[PDB]
């Protein structure tokens, strides 16, 4: 791709994602929406192989569903309240459209089933802007929504989603897929907390998008998409595994690390409202989570994989590759538990 | 993460499609006009909480200008009983519902 | 009487295109140096006559279609839409004298492509079907400056009403302001018909009309006659649109006769240039579009845009 | 910036017209004498009722019927 | 975890591209057959583009310079107004100069 | 010529929107009594239809405001013939 | 409600209920998401005329316009999916299952 | 209504005199005749979507004769010269990139 | 019966709908969807809105069921059960609503909905010397500038697109 | 000579100046000996349906003047 048009198509999909933000009309959400999907599309077609053009059709059907079902729930809100303002729902109707349609946009279960195939079928660079930067614009939609939210709905979308992302990855030796199921156990985890205090909603989301870029980061600059190849890591640079070490035991929330403070200020906000058994069952079932990212650690930083003959001749090159951001990236997602109460600023 | 960049700014980007009230082109009326000014001036700075309640009122006035189910409802339990006496030959029509009067202006 | 209204139009539409043939084979005839027909009728006036029931008791043709209903479809579009593009053309009154006749005919013409493509459907060659994705991505090329030009003209006129175009004209021509729009817009509506030079179906530059080729197509007669009334409609539609006459409203006849001879006189100007040049190649006329017309439009929408500003010259609404 | 031009004339005369169009199209309202009289008609044109006021007293600049002196005239549109 | 039923899954390729696992021929002849009618052309067309084109000849070939063989000069003169049925007197001037 | 005649043509739009707005007063009036009239003998014939049914209140507005509302189509043209119908809700909409 | 609003919905809901079942094509998908935006235009614009509500009668444009464009996507990603496969059917596009 | 029973006559003949072609040539009885994917082009797909895009472009630039009668001139006439100019753009964009080559 | 003719085209509508969902193939999927678009068209041209029926026409079925059908030219080769039994199944469900709500005069699938004709809830006023649906549709360009910015810059970056994945490069 | 064309544009023309004369002539005979009254706009139609009550006969046609006043 020309890195003109390149520049020009991420400042569309970050347009776009600020048109949602920004905007009080409904159209202009919708335009929102088409703006960001209709810029995403060559992102994920750069490589220009049949997995490439699978992966953007899945990505294209799902998201457009999505669109339409959000554009028939604005249209149901016309009726029922005859203005646009994007505020809470004067419908039941229109906020269960809407919900579907922001699930189909996060890719929360039961609508998750495009995630893993589309996270597969695209490069690093193209799923970390899936699974971290597409977050953004229906979490916000959903935090403006919230008064028409129904309960059960969120709520049952939330557990799927957090016990299907838990049984997901449990089988995935693809790291792509990995990240995929965790990014749908994580939406569930955000959604499940949005009716009861959606400042930890943001707080989830910020510390999410924090160690999914650390660990995307991490994954483009080993060149690894598989967890075999993940192995190979420490006959090659050996910090890397240190990283992935307290990446992954990090996104498991195992304190005393910073991933541990969404789903503890989760629990401890959903306990307020006098839910007890529904956070238990959310944190035994983030043991699967755990599970796997124990199994990736074991593969790649706590043992020695045995390695191949050619790694003797990438000894002697160091890496040429723009790794943006990544020690503030991995000190930011390790180290930030003693800075818990600063989630006020997103009050 | 509703930035609101628009009152920030000071800048109007959609405000004006928002509601029926707002500036029409060539100061054209909408059908709710005066019904959506009434439960929008009820309804403002007391919040969502205090609006479902305290002005629910003007809010069902708005929602039956807008879909007119009761006046349908209402018409239909006219237009029934009428054609039952009909039915029942206890009614004939006048001539200024059979179109035999000469309108008006 | 509605109905009386309606027959009047539509019985001599199918009279004109019967005899724009005889006028056609004519005015070739002479321009090439011979005559037209004139043994079959006196001076050729029943040759129509004899060419449409040779025509219409002709065999149907070789082979069997791929699908029916479209191949019945075809025809039946083609002369619906062929006869409803005359519907609001003020002459000087219109038949349904609507709003936005301008964007209904504009419309309706958009719709004519589907005989086009259902008719390659329709016929079992795939080089049939090639040859009309061609002709379908030259009518809607060709739409694309139909629609600009003819948008850049209604900016002098101030609605879409067909009507307000005669009171438009009233003191000058508008081919006067604006002749370039009306030379772009003469050989695109001469590109939208598929008429010579830009005629690839009927002619060469094509992959399947080659002498012993496959491809069972209707009767040649239907579409044919469609294809006339498009022909006469758009000069209709053109003359209405740039050469609008002075009209009477005490007598209407003055306006039926100005605008039937100068309808003439621009349908003459197709038979006259379809004998005076080659044809193009198909990418030829793609670029006469895509990198001569459209720019040139694109540039006069801008000019007829901020000229009535400037000019402090904007047409009313009504 | 002269043997360029003819150049691109002697080449490309059909783009060099359409700049050359859609550059006057673009700067000669900015330097045309006549684009606020466009702004002077279109707001002139009543497509709505002019609703009158209640005469409290003190509006001097409001005149009592169409035919007085005071108020918004158009002896411009009519003379230009 | 393979099963029973994810039994047929190979692992995927290690830079996710797969093999991607034909040009047009025309049988060409002339429009309307009155100026050429005889030619016969078989393409390989690439879309728009042309790239190989063999003409196949013979559909006129009458074997007149067989038949030359069994008649007299005289006899053989008018079988070449024949050969290019355009330029009749200049091969009958061509055969005039060879005998 | 365009720039003149579309000059005289805005002079011309101005002139007969005047007029209307000198007829409007008139037809404002005449509209109050028109639909005023219509919905008095809805009510008349309300009050002598539904009598039989239990607990009607004849004239009952079913907004809780006591504003005037505007009336709607069927509250005029409802107890009417269809031809009435058709020519107040499909007229213009089908004018030629 | 109006009588038409629910013979729209139902035509959303039949047009859905198409899209959220394949039979073989793509392009029978996209036919049904665009026979969904018909319906979306049509109930908007049904509305929008029937409340006299002025400033969104550009709405249904935009909606038509942004659609379309998404569409223009859509036979894209379908032309690369045939120029893959030699046809349009979604149970080639299953490489992403391993 | 005048413009339904225009339409509806305009069909019935269409109609009728494609049963007259389909069903007059079969009178004369003949005799009972008994002796006897393409290639894909992008070109083809990519000037049918830049006609759907700049179509789209034109339906944006549709509603420009009512727009001249707007009182804030100067805001019109800059959106509309943008949008004119968005259509010039992209038409540029399909030029240099060669997008608009062997249908030119 | 002429009353209720935007019932009728409604129910055409979704006739049509059933037609092509049921999916026979993507040339006859087309079909159906031209004849919906055109009826469902005529549902917008009898309320009033003259200008955005013709935008179905120029634009909808005029520009992107032509592309539609040009592409699915170049898809399907030219030359069943489940088709006709959902069609007859989605038109027996619509012909029983249909019955349900003109016995009725009242029904409730999802919303309760009235059994008059939809002509009862228009307005009784007139609009002058334009059009409200075209002065609005106008004012895309003097209030809608966000809105004209937003949209010329998604149908660039939409050219862009379809350059950039259509080279395959 | 090339005169030998005119008959055939004549009779064309001829059916080219059927439909307008036609369409003039009925909507002089269908509305009073006038133009048809042309309502693009809905004032048009109001005035138009106005006339149609005011005379009397169900015509918009029927023109009432100063006769119909006191
Ligand atoms: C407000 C929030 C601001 C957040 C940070 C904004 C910048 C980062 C985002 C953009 C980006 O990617 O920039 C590249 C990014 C470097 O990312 P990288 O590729 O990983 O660099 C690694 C090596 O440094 C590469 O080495 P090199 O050889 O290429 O060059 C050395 C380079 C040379 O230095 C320069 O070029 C700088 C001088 C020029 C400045 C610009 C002039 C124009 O030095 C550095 O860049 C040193 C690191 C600078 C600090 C990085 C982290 C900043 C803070 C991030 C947020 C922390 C939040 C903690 C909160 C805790 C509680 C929640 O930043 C810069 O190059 C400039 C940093 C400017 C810091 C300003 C801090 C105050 C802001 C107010
Ligand atoms: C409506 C009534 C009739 C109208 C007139 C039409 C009748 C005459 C018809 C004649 C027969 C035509 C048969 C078909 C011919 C098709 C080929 C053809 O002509 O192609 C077009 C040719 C195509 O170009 P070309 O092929 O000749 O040139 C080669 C082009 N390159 C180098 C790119 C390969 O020309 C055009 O596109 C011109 C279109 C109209 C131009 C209008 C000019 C306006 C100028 C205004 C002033 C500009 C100066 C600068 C600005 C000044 C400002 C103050
Ligand atoms: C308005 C636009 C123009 C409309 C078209 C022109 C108007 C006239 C249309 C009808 C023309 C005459 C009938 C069709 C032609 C029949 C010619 C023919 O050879 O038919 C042989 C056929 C069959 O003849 P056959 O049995 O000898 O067939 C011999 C041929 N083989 C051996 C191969 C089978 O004739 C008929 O079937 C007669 C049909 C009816 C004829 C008229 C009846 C009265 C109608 C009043
Ligand atoms: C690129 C953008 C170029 C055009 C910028 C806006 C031009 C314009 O007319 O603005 C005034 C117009 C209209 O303002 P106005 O001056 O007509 O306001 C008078 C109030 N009304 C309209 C109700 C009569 O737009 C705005 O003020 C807000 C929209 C544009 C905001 C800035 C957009 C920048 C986009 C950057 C990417
Ligand atoms: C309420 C919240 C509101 C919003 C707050 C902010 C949200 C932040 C969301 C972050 C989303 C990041 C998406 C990915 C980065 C964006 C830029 C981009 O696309 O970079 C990729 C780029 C492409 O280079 P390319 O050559 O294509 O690489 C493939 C190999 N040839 O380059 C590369 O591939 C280089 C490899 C390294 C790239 C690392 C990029 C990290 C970016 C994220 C930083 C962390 C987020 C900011 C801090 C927290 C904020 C909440
Ligand atoms: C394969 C299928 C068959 C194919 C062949 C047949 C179909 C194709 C050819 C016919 C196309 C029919 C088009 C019908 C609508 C045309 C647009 C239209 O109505 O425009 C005219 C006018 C709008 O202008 P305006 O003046 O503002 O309105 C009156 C206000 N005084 O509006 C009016 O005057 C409104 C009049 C009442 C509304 C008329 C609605 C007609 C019925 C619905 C459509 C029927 C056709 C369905 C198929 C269409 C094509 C797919
Ligand atoms: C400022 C107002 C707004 C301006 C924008 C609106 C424009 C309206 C018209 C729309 C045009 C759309 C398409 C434009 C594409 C331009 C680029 C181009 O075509 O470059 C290629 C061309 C050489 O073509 P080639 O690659 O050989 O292709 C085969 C063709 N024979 O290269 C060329 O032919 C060279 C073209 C560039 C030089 C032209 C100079 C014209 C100067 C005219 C006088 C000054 C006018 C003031 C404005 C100037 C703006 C540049
Ligand atoms: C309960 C949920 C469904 C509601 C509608 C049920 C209608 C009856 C059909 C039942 C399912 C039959 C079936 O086989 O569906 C699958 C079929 C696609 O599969 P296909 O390739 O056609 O055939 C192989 C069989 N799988 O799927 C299709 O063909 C689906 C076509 C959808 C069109 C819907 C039309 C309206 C249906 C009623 C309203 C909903
Ligand atoms: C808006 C206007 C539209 C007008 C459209 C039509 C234009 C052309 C009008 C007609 C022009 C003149 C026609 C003359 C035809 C030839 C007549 C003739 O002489 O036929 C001779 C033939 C055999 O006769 P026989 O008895 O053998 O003669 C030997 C005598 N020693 O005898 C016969 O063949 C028998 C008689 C045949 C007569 C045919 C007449 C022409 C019919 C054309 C159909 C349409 C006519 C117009 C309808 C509307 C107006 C009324």
């Amino acid at each position: 791709m020309n890195p003109i048009i390149l520049i020009i198509i991420l400042m569309t999909v970050m347009l776009g994602t600020i048109i949602v933000m920004i905007s009080t009309h409904w159209l202009l959400i919708w335009i929102g929406f088409e703006m960001n999907m209709l810029a995403i599309i060559p992102i994920m077609m750069k490589k220009h192989n049949p997995r490439a053009t699978e992966a953007s059709t899945k990505y294209f059907l799902t998201q457009s569903t999505a669109s339409m079902l959000l554009m028939m729930a604005i249209i149901i809100n016309l009726m029922f309240s005859g203005q646009w303002t994007v505020m809470k729902l004067f419908n039941p109707m229109a906020s269960m459209l809407m919900t579907m349609a922001l699930a189909m946009k996060l890719g929360m279960a039961p609508f998750h089933f495009w995630v893993p195939e589309v996270t597969q079928g695209i490069p690093l660079s193209s799923g970390l802007i899936l699974l971290t930067w597409q977050k953004l614009a229906p979490m916000s939609v959903l935090y403006q929504i919230l008064p028409s939210i129904n309960l059960d709905l969120i709520l049952t979308l939330s557990i799927l989603s957090i016990t299907i992302g838990g049984w997901g990855g449990l089988n995935q030796t693809q790291l792509r897929k990995i990240m995929a199921y965790s990014s749908i156990a994580h939406m569930g985890w955000m959604t499940a907390v949005l009716l009861y205090n959606p400042t930890m909603t943001l707080l989830n989301l910020i510390i999410y998008i924090i160690m999914t870029s650390t660990m995307f980061t991490l994954f483009m600059a080993n060149s690894t998409t598989t967890t075999l190849s993940l192995s190979h890591t420490w006959n090659k640079a050996p910090i890397m595994t240190i990283l992935v070490l307290i990446t992954l035991l990090s996104m498991g929330g195992l304190p005393p690390l910073s991933g541990f403070m969404p789903k503890w200020m989760i629990i401890q906000e959903m306990t307020k409202n006098d839910s007890i058994i529904l956070p238990t069952l959310m944190a035994i079932t983030a043991l699967l989570n755990l599970y796997f990212y124990m199994r990736l650690t074991y593969s790649t930083a706590l043992t020695m994989f045995p390695s191949t003959n050619n790694m003797k001749m990438k000894w002697q090159f160091p890496t040429t590759k723009r790794m943006t951001l990544l020690p503030t990236m991995t000190v930011l997602s390790t180290m930030l538990l003693p800075l818990t109460p600063i989630l006020s600023i997103l009050e | 993460p509703f930035f609101d960049v628009q009152k920030k700014l000071g800048v109007d980007l959609d405000h004006w499609m928002t509601i029926q009230s707002a500036e029409q082109p060539h100061r054209i009326p909408a059908r709710c006009h005066a019904f959506e000014k009434e439960w929008i001036e009820c309804a403002h700075g007391i919040g969502s909480i205090r609006a479902e309640k305290e002005c629910k009122i003007e809010f069902e006035d708005f929602r039956e200008c807008l879909l007119r189910q009761k006046t349908m409802k209402r018409l239909n339990a006219i237009k029934r009983q009428r054609d039952k006496l009909i039915k029942e030959g206890k009614y004939t029509p006048p001539p200024h519902h059979s179109g035999q009067e000469d309108l008006r202006p | 009487m509605f109905m009386i209204n309606v027959l009047t139009l539509i019985i001599p539409i199918l009279l004109a295109v019967a005899f724009l043939t005889l006028v056609e084979r004519k005015v070739l005839g002479y321009m090439q140096f011979r005559k037209g027909p004139n043994v079959v009728g006196p001076y050729g006036l029943l040759q129509p006559i004899a060419d449409a029931i040779k025509l219409f008791i002709k065999e149907p043709l070789r082979p069997a279609t791929s699908s029916i209903s479209m191949f019945i479809l075809a025809p039946i579009l083609a002369l619906t839409l062929a006869l409803t593009m005359w519907i609001p053309l003020p002459m000087p009154y219109p038949l349904i004298n609507m709003n936005l006749g301008v964007l209904f005919m504009l419309a309706m013409s958009s719709l004519a492509v589907y005989s086009i493509l259902w008719s390659g459907w329709a016929s079992n060659s795939k080089y049939a079907l090639i040859g009309a994705l061609r002709a379908v991505a030259q009518t809607i090329s060709y739409e694309v400056t139909l629609a600009i030009i003819l948008l850049s003209v209604l900016l002098m006129n101030g609605s879409f009403t067909l009507s307000t175009l005669i009171i438009t004209q009233e003191q000058v021509w508008l081919i006067f302001p604006a002749w370039p729009l009306a030379m772009m817009w003469f050989i695109s509506t001469l590109a939208e018909t598929n008429r010579a030079p830009f005629d690839l179906t009927e002619g060469e530059s094509e992959l399947v009309s080659g002498f012993n080729v496959e491809y069972a197509a209707g009767p040649f007669a239907l579409f044919f006659m469609a294809e006339y009334a498009n022909i006469i409609m758009m000069n209709i539609f053109t003359t209405t649109l740039f050469l609008g006459a002075f009209h009477n409203p005490y007598m209407p006849e003055l306006y039926t006769i100005n605008f039937t001879i100068k309808s003439l006189l621009l349908s003459i100007t197709f038979l006259w240039i379809r004998a005076s040049y080659p044809r193009f190649r198909y990418d030829q006329l793609m670029h006469l579009l895509w990198k001569n017309f459209l720019p040139l439009t694109l540039a006069l929408c801008m000019w007829h845009v901020s000229l009535p500003i400037l000019l402090s010259s904007i047409p009313p609404q009504t | 910036v002269a043997a360029f031009l003819k150049n691109v004339w002697a080449k490309e005369p059909v783009l060099v017209a359409s700049f050359a169009i859609a550059g006057l199209a673009v700067i000669l309202p900015t330097l045309s004498p006549y684009t606020k009289y466009s702004l002077m008609i279109n707001r002139a044109t009543p497509y709505n009722y002019p609703v009158p006021l209640r005469d409290d007293g003190n509006m001097p600049d409001v005149p009592s019927h169409p035919q007085d002196p005071q108020g918004p005239s158009l002896e411009w549109l009519k003379r230009l | 975890y393979p099963t029973k039923e994810t039994a047929h899954w190979k692992p995927p390729p290690w830079n996710d591209v797969d093999p991607p696992k034909s040009n047009l021929t025309l049988n060409f002849g002339p429009q309307h057959p009155a100026a050429h009618g005889v030619l016969r052309l078989v393409m390989e067309l690439s879309g728009e583009m042309v790239r190989k084109c063999d003409p196949h000849i013979g559909l006129l070939h009458r074997g007149t310079e067989k038949l030359i063989e069994y008649k007299t000069y005289l006899q053989a003169l008018p079988y070449f107004d024949r050969l290019d049925y355009v330029s009749m007197m200049c091969n009958e001037q061509a055969y005039s100069l060879a005998v | 010529s365009m720039m003149r005649w579309n000059r005289e043509r805005r002079r011309l739009q101005i002139e007969d929107f005047e007029a209307r707005i000198a007829l409007m007063p008139l037809l404002q009036a005449e509209k109050d009594r028109r639909v005023l009239q219509m919905l008095r003998e809805n009510l008349e014939e309300e009050a002598t239809i539904m009598k039989d049914v239990p607990g009607w209140k004849v004239g009952e507005s079913v907004f809780h405001t006591t504003r005037w509302v505007t009336p709607m189509m069927g509250e005029l043209y409802g107890l009417r013939t269809g031809e009435e119908i058709l020519s107040s809700t499909y007229g213009f909409i089908w004018y030629t | 409600m109006s009588l038409v609003y629910m013979n729209i919905m139902m035509a959303f809901t039949v047009s859905l209920t198409g899209l959220l079942m394949y039979r073989s094509h793509l392009m029978s998908s996209l036919l049904c998401l665009e026979g969904m935006m018909l319906s979306l235009f049509i109930l908007a614009t049904l509305m929008i005329l029937n409340s006299h509500f002025t400033l969104a009668s550009m709405m249904p444009i935009i909606l038509l316009v942004f659609a379309a464009c998404e569409a223009a996507l859509g036979l894209s990603l379908l032309v690369m999916v045939s120029n893959t496969y030699g046809t349009d059917y979604v149970q080639n596009l299953n490489l992403l299952q391993c | 209504m005048n413009l339904m029973i225009t339409l509806l006559t305009n069909f019935t003949l269409a109609t009728l005199l494609v049963t007259i072609a389909f069903w007059l040539p079969q009178l004369n009885v003949y005799s009972e005749k008994t002796s006897p994917r393409l290639p894909f082009s992008m070109k083809f797909f990519l000037v049918a979507i830049t006609f759907l895009l700049f179509d789209l472009e034109i339906a944006l630039l549709l509603p420009l004769p009512w727009a001249s009668q707007t009182t804030n001139l100067n805001t019109m006439l800059t959106m509309a010269l943008l949008l004119i100019f968005l259509l010039a753009v992209s038409l540029a964009y399909e030029w240099t990139q060669k997008g608009l080559e062997w249908t030119e | 019966m002429m009353t209720y003719i935007v019932f009728i085209l409604s129910i055409i509508f979704v006739m049509g709908f059933v037609g092509f969902s049921s999916k026979p193939s993507p040339i006859y999927g087309g079909l159906g969807l031209i004849v919906s678009g055109g009826v469902g068209c005529g549902i917008v041209l009898n309320f009033g809105g003259s200008f955005l029926g013709l935008m179905v026409f120029l634009i909808y079925l005029g520009g992107m069921m032509v592309v539609f059908g040009y592409t699915t030219a170049m898809a399907t080769e030219q030359y069943n059960k489940v088709v006709l039994g959902t069609f007859i199944t989605g038109l027996l469900m619509e012909f029983l609503m249909v019955y349900y709500v003109l016995k009725d005069k009242e029904v409730e699938i999802v919303f309760k909905f009235n059994g008059m004709g939809d002509w009862v809830i228009y307005d009784t006023g007139d609009s002058g010397f334009f059009s409200e649906e075209a002065m609005g549709i106008a004012a895309l360009y003097s209030y809608g500038t966000w809105l004209v910015i937003v949209t010329g810059w998604s149908l660039l970056i939409g050219v862009v697109v379809i350059m950039e994945i259509t080279r395959g490069n | 000579m090339w005169f030998e064309v005119l008959p055939g544009i004549a009779v064309m023309g001829v059916c080219l100046f059927i439909p307008g004369m036609a369409t003039a002539r009925i909507h002089r005979f269908s509305n009073g000996g006038r133009e048809k009254r042309v309502a693009h706009y809905s004032y048009q139609w109001y005035l138009m349906e106005r006339d149609r009550r005011v005379s009397g006969v169900n015509r918009y046609y029927v023109s009432k003047g100063l006769e119909n006043i006191d």
